[PDB]
């Protein structure tokens, strides 16, 4: 049996509210051994959240999450499980799992689940061309006004992946995501290649698909 | 100093990181290695101690107070971001961390500039996006002029991560008014400065025009 | 604790 944790919920959720996170083991017993809990925000480093060793009794909790956070454990489902209570802006981050070694050292992670806290409401973006002017051409598709992340963008299908750049999405003041993927082809192939760009957005169910063509005068 | 710390580095190099989570004499210290996408990987156990499958280039190592890490030779695999763990009786601290990325020669950019759909001026707003494609080194700035004034506020930038393949950069920035603002206004352009540019380069265009 | 718990674990 090979081990593995697998992790589940997360998502959206508004300022003060409630979520649990899952995470379910397999190829160990959790109830000898440990869970930790650590996120990630975007762009910045590892923060511990918490940890459990159900065999002792004992639960630790980070200063930045105590009295919130529960961390918890159900021995029969060989399951963890974290429940986040009064949750603020700060805690949005991608929250994953790991099983204790040595020292609490943390030897099998889970996949990490994202979890955005927010005011803002679901919304489909709405995708726009970044049409090529004149060797090599430059064009793309601004993914704009979404919320929350993640936005998935391929160029043909998934034909085209060669030469694509689909950039971090950036925070606007507005609360929601925006994002430009581009693409570099040769000049000559403008008017001949036809390129379209695919943009899913999973939370809000939408998917588009925007042809990009030479601007006419 | 929440974010990780930047190190530039070529295959082949000595590295050795310090662990700074504030750590104590007592600590338990792990190491671990995290690339895009995916759930860090531990390379070091009990300040020393190599993880089962881990190559042995990696090792850790206590001085007193200080933990580290050192890889003996940078692999190309190797070129990610590295963080240590500091485990006390009731509590764990991660550091800032460090990451390693890929030395390279000097890239200029190739400059494009984009200006907004019709589609985009139907629904009320004009974004203008100026584009910066595979350089090196990852420093670059970039600067607003609309009908010559200097920009700043307006924009943000966002930058991809070092390429897999020729270990470049590449950036966006992103110019926002309302549809009211941009109507207002003629020549657009972004002034692009780098290293890799004996001189700024200038893309530009004025609103209306082919 | 924390830190010593999980060798005692590994040890049963």
């Amino acid at each position: 049996s090979e081990v593995q944790l697998v992790e589940s919920g997360g998502g959206l959720v508004q300022p003060g509210g409630s979520l649990r996170l899952s995470c379910a083991a397999s190829g160990f017993n959790v109830s000898y051994s440990s869970i930790h809990w650590v996120r990630q925000a975007p762009g910045k480093g590892l923060e511990w959240v918490a940890s459990i060793y159900s065999y002792y009794g004992y639960t630790y909790y980070a200063d930045s999450v105590k009295g919130r956070f529960t961390i918890s454990a159900d021995t029969s489902k060989n399951t963890a499980y974290l429940q986040m209570n009064s949750l603020r802006a700060e805690d949005t981050a991608v929250y994953y799992c790991a099983r204790g070694y040595y020292g609490a050292a943390m030897d099998y992670w889970g996949q990490g689940t994202l979890v955005t806290v927010s005011s803002a409401s679901t919304k489909g973006p709405s995708v726009f061309p970044l049409a090529p002017s004149s060797g090599t051409a430059a064009l793309g598709c601004l993914v704009k006004d979404y919320f929350p992340e993640p936005v998935t963008v391929s160029w043909n299908s998934g034909a085209l992946t060669s030469g694509v750049h689909t950039f971090p999405a950036v925070l606007q003041s507005s609360g929601l995501y925006s994002l430009s993927s581009v693409v570099t082809v040769p000049s000559s192939s403008l008017g001949t290649q036809t390129y379209i760009c695919n943009v899913n957005h999973k939370p809000s169910n939408t998917k588009v698909d925007k042809k990009v063509e030479p601007k006419s005068c | 100093t929440q974010s990780p710390s930047s190190l530039s580095a070529s295959v082949g190099d000595r590295v050795t990181i310090t662990c700074r989570a504030s750590q104590s004499v007592s600590s338990a210290v792990a190491w671990y290695q995290q690339k895009p996408g995916k759930a860090p990987k531990l390379l070091i156990y009990s300040a020393s101690s190599l993880y089962s499958g881990v190559p042995s280039r990696f090792s850790g190592s206590r001085s007193g107070t200080d933990f580290t890490l050192t890889i003996s030779s940078l692999q190309p695999e190797d070129f990610a971001t590295y963080y240590c763990q500091q485990s006390s009786s009731s509590l764990i601290t991660f550091g800032q961390g460090t990451k390693v990325e890929i030395k390279r020669t000097v890239a200029a950019p190739s400059v494009f500039i984009f200006p907004p759909s019709d589609s985009q001026l139907k629904s009320g707003t004009a974004s203008v996006v100026c584009l910066l494609n595979n350089f090196y080194p990852r420093e670059a700035k970039v600067q607003w002029k609309v009908d010559n004034a200097l920009q700043s506020g307006n924009s943000q930038e966002s930058v991809t991560e070092q390429d897999s393949k020729d270990s470049t950069y590449s950036l966006s920035s992103t110019l926002t008014l309302s549809k009211a603002d941009y109507e207002k206004h003629k020549v657009y352009a972004c002034e692009v400065t780098h290293q890799g540019l004996s001189s700024p380069v200038t893309k530009s265009f004025n609103r209306g025009e082919c | 604790n924390l830190s010593e718990l999980d060798r005692l674990l590994l040890e049963l």
